[PDB]
């Protein structure tokens, strides 16, 4: 007689397809996926501290509009901004927006300190229905509205070293009065203007009088600037006029933080990588989520699906 | 695959076989049996489960980057966040396409490759006293009862034994 | 007897020299070229829209220089901007050029929409020698040249309500006067401002009085703004003086459109991918013709030629 | 190539087979022939066709862009610009090298395994009455007409029919 | 009796342990690293043409600040600034500083060329001890700051054709008076004003009156702006006081010439790539050393070694 | 590796090969000896000095680029900058390590298999009087002096001459 040894190998009743060199489709025994193509919809928040702005935009809450005032002095590694966020205190606008919101985001705080400026011969604390603070008039809490005082405005002076081992940030304002009625009620002159300057940067705002469109109330407007002073520098300010002054500095700071926008609820859970859909898993390579990601994780590709083969060729 | 061996001469695979990826059928005097090639098996799956995490490093660790959706039109510098992030995801969605498609080619050709080097380590032990019948299966021209199985499967099969036996068979 | 059975494969008298990661040059019966070299020089007039701009810009058809005035209302898919362009009307600049050239073009159309503006107390259809509309003066036709009213300049106040579900584009200007006599002469105010906003945004510009190298006759100069409005968003203008009026709006588009510059002729064939050097085939990957490209096109590489054997090995 | 076959132990190609890729010469007792064989011959060209197409996709549809070419100097805009377009330009440049390397070895490689399996294949319908001269040749040690190559090349010889004769005749 | 023939390969005592698709590690008979990740710390001067900023910037020895006149039409393959460099002169800022800086050392030159201007009713080569040279008041080399002539300041008018075949760079300045008294004292004028043009550019600057940080014995300011002009182009200034003006032009290059950051100090030796660190060998296809390179350099990666099998496995 | 021989049959590489890749040991009725294989080596060889440099190109030349490191706080036009340099220098790091990989890969893959086509080639010329005994070394079933070894090696070994009495030592 005598025998016979038969060579083979496993295989199994489903079976899986994969793409190769050579075959578009080829059955394997096993694969695993190498696309994260879904979220829960949720953003955990840890290990990331995540702060919700609810109403509030970051420049909101940085200003100081009453409703935000919440966010005073507060910190985060992801600040999330809703849709449905509003502004709620004077109009205004700021020339690059976009800069002040991205610095601020990096610097991850929104830590104050008040200084003591002195600000000699205009009236301090001005205020507006059209950013009330509770039942009465208010006005951004970081920031200083002067207006004459008597029958004058007189040239403002002021200066504040930097003797400290850390950046200041230091936000402020000019006003463009709607009317030319306006421009002399608060600040006597017919035309105002503002400088301020560090000992190698300098800025100078000439405000504009006219109307804007009607907005809560107002047809004027303030411009929002922003100075950094390093230490050992010092600040400068000189105003005859449509002056907004800073109250103190926000402290800079050096890190892993940023912003996102999402409409994202807030969930108690773990995950590393956040997406503005909600958190996502980080074992797999790649994802198709979403471009705009913060944290570990998977890079973004245009494919929703891509199989890695962890097993021989399927042949039952 | 290259090496012919799997969907080849290897007609098809063993739904039966649950405890290995490789291994032995056989028939003899006292019935029938198989058993899982361990070596084999483990060789195959040392390479594959470390295959993804070899190339790709750890995952990145981002934070603060560029924004990537914009509310309003703004321009030339707009256009050049929004081409940065375009050739960014271009490139790497160009790189997992590439990356699959290599590995499963090898994987393809690595396992192919480990039934091929089984079968061909096999026939050497056997020498002159069993044929190749073609279909990954050797005939034996020797009585061979499970301890001799056992003694192939296990790799301390003696060939000088069964030699003067199988060649008569063989060739007369 | 007996028998032979020799095993072997083909082979041609000629092959193709290829490189593989282990010959840098080794011959295979056959290959493909993967990169594009060549073009037909000529630019196809399908499946895309392309629009010749001939003697003038893109922006010199967007503000009605009048031997452009042939472009008005036109839409494209591609513009193309050829070297022999030449502005002939007012002498003027464009602040961030660069920025309104490109939007324009991403839009995809010169739709423009007159509307009832209204100018209380100023002269309206200014022109200039500088700008003949035939053999008299004339003016940009999508703009308003205001000048004083009998011995007076008003501030200009009025305003332009969104009621479309589209974004309008405004284009509007501000004169330079070559002298004080002519600041004074035009607008009668020493020094005049432009404010356009609208509920977001704000832009407020101040004119130069001095000479400039004569251009077409003239020391005087425009510069061309522009503000988009949103719907449900305002204009607002506010001048003494100065002030390039809009006459209406341009409707707002998104899609495939863009620009180039090129002097290839445009003929009538059909090709999917358009380089300034011309159209050419999408069949192979890669293509060496030219880093600028719209539509499907090959990407571009350095290497002017890549083999792609198709073939086994040639063993003659 | 990884296998030895082609470029190795098969000396050289034949010129004169112009219906395939892979196939069979012979010599016996009714004079000589030739023939291609079909399965090998289609396996290496399936893979091959597809190939460019199975990575890079379709090509991408891109339209408006960033400018790439600038008549003024202008420092740090401009260089931005240039630098995004040349770093893109030097990373798709990589891939394309890459790729055409890694597909012509394969290529190479698979081409010489499929002349090295259909040899394999060959060797084991034959068994013990055929030997490997080496040089991709089978010495046949029987009596074998034109009916007897053509069930070789079909896959249906029958070696037990021959073993008496050819064992005979080879020892 | 017979023979034995045994197949088998080398191997070597010890190998190198590298990386596969297939292995973290495994032992090869050889190998070779190909990241780069040390540097002499030296910069050779060769093959490049290197210039040591030394003290100076590059702004400053554009400029002319006169401990930096030595550099005076000096080129340079790459420019090399100190960290150790300052200013010496009077207190300044440049708008769009990053981009001048860049488009200079491009170029790869300090080619100057004066012109002959005439600066008719006001007095010329103001100075200051603000900024010595030699033992003398003084001034950068390649402005003119120009004043009141008597009790009057006229308005300058002055024109200067481009009839060359290359691009002219005018370096310019508006000076920023700290008083009303200062202003009055040197221009007359209570306020100037600076227009530079050509046929299709021009810039205004109006001077800023205020304290900024005192700086070398001042509190004033001069902000520097430049102008090109093509051929066939012409250049117009145009002030009534303030004016901190031109003594020529600079000759405009283009070509492989850079600028770089460094405290390396600068050996006598041959390299092809520079980084801050010093020259780094290019035989490697990669380095770890600094993503900032100049010249034919290896290609920046995040990991500091990759090893590269030249060799079999090595089974002993 | 992919084809056994390499870590494989052949039990342990040979330290004392000291001028080549590939070769040979013997042992017969005249003592024992080694030598190396000349055309395995340097094909080899030939193969592995050119891969890094086939691919990578020559190396590109650059100057003037964009500022990488910053002093001072910027915002947006700072981010793109860095965002750039980041995304360049991630997309090299990876096409860095998977070059790496795949080479070397193949560079053993590559070495296995010209181990494996000499043990075959070497085989095919010794026909049916030899047997392989499974550890990469042939029993030569003749006498096989010094000069019989030297013409295995030099490929011109006449497997005709000593087969009767090769058949004879082994049947
Ligand atoms: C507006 O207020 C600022 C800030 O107080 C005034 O600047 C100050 O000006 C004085 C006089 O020029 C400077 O004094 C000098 O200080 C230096 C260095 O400390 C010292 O070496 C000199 O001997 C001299 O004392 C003072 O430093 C400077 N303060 C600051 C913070 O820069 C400015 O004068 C005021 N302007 C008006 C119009 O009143
Ligand atoms: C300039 O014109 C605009 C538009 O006519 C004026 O805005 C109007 O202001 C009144 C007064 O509060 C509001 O009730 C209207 O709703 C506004 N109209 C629109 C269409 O928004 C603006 O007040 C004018 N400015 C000046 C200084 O007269
Ligand atoms: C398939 O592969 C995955 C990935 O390693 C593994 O976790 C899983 O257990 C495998 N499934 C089977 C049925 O073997
Ligand atoms: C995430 O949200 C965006 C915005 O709606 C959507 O386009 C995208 O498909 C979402 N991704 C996933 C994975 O749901
Ligand atoms: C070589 O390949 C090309 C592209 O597939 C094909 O057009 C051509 O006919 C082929 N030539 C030969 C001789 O097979
Ligand atoms: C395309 O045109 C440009 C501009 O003249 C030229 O520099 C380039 O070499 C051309 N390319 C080809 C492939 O002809
Ligand atoms: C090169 O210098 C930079 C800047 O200080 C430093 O961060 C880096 O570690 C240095 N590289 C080496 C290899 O020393």
């Amino acid at each position: 007689p005598g025998a016979t040894l038969c060579l083979g190998h496993h295989a199994v009743p489903n079976g899986t397809l994969v793409k190769t060199i050579c075959d578009d489709q080829i059955e394997v025994t096993n694969a695993t996926e190498l696309v994260q193509s879904s979220s829960t919809g949720k953003i955990c928040n840890n290990p990331h501290r995540i702060l919700d702005g609810i109403d509030c935009t970051l420049i909101d809450a940085l200003l100081g509009d009453p409703h935000c005032d919440v966010f005073q002095n507060e910190t985060w590694d992801l600040f999330v901004e809703r849709s449905k966020a509003f502004s709620n205190c004077y109009p205004y606008d700021v020339p690059d927006y976009a800069s002040l919101r991205s610095l601020v985001a990096s610097s991850g705080t929104l830590e104050f300190i008040t200084e003591g400026f002195t600000w000699t011969g205009v009236t301090q604390n001005g205020g507006s229905n059209a950013c009330k603070r509770g039942p009465g008039s208010g006005f951004f809490s970081r920031l200083n509205w002067l207006t004459k005082s008597g029958s004058t405005y007189p040239v403002l002076n002021v200066t504040m070293p930097n003797n400290d081992n850390f950046d200041k940030l230091y936000i402020w304002g000019v006003h463009h009065p709607s009317t030319n009625q306006e421009q002399t009620s608060l600040y006597v002159q017919a035309s105002g203007r503002v400088t301020v300057s560090t000992r190698r940067s300098q800025q100078t705002i000439i405000p504009n009088i006219g109307s804007r469109p009607w907005v809560r109330g107002l047809s004027s407007r303030i411009s929002i600037y922003w100075t950094i002073v390093k230490p050992g520098d010092v600040l400068v300010i000189n105003s005859n006029g449509n002056l907004i002054a800073p109250r103190g500095y926000f402290k800079m700071r050096t890190g892993k933080s940023s912003i996102m926008r999402s409409d994202a609820p807030i969930d108690t859970c773990i995950s590393e990588c956040i997406t503005p859909n909600g958190s996502i898993p980080n074992d797999k390579p790649f994802q198709n989520v979403n471009k705009i990601t913060y944290g570990a994780c998977p890079k973004y590709v245009k494919q929703n699906t891509l199989k890695l083969a962890t097993g021989m060729r399927n042949v039952p | 695959g290259l090496f012919g061996a799997i969907a080849g001469f290897i007609e098809n695979g063993w739904e039966g076989m649950i405890d290995g990826w490789y291994g032995f059928r056989h028939q003899n005097s006292e019935g029938t049996g198989q058993a899982a090639d361990l070596k084999s098996t483990q060789a195959a799956i040392d390479c594959i489960n470390g295959k993804l995490n070899r190339v790709i490093e750890k995952t990145n660790e981002k934070f603060h980057q560029i924004e990537k959706e914009f509310s309003e039109v703004e321009g030339r510098i707009q256009d050049l966040e929004k081409y940065v992030e375009d050739t960014k995801i271009d490139l790497w969605s160009y790189n997992a396409e590439l990356l699959v498609a290599l590995e499963n080619q090898h994987t393809i050709d690595l396992t192919d490759s480990e039934m091929n080097k089984l079968f061909e380590k096999t026939g050497r032990q056997l020498r002159e006293n069993a044929e190749d019948m073609g279909n990954g299966c050797f005939k034996i021209y020797h009585k061979c009862d499970n301890a001799c199985i056992e003694s192939i499967r296990n790799g301390t099969y003696d060939h000088d034994v069964y030699r003067d036996e199988a060649l008569n068979n063989r060739f007369q």
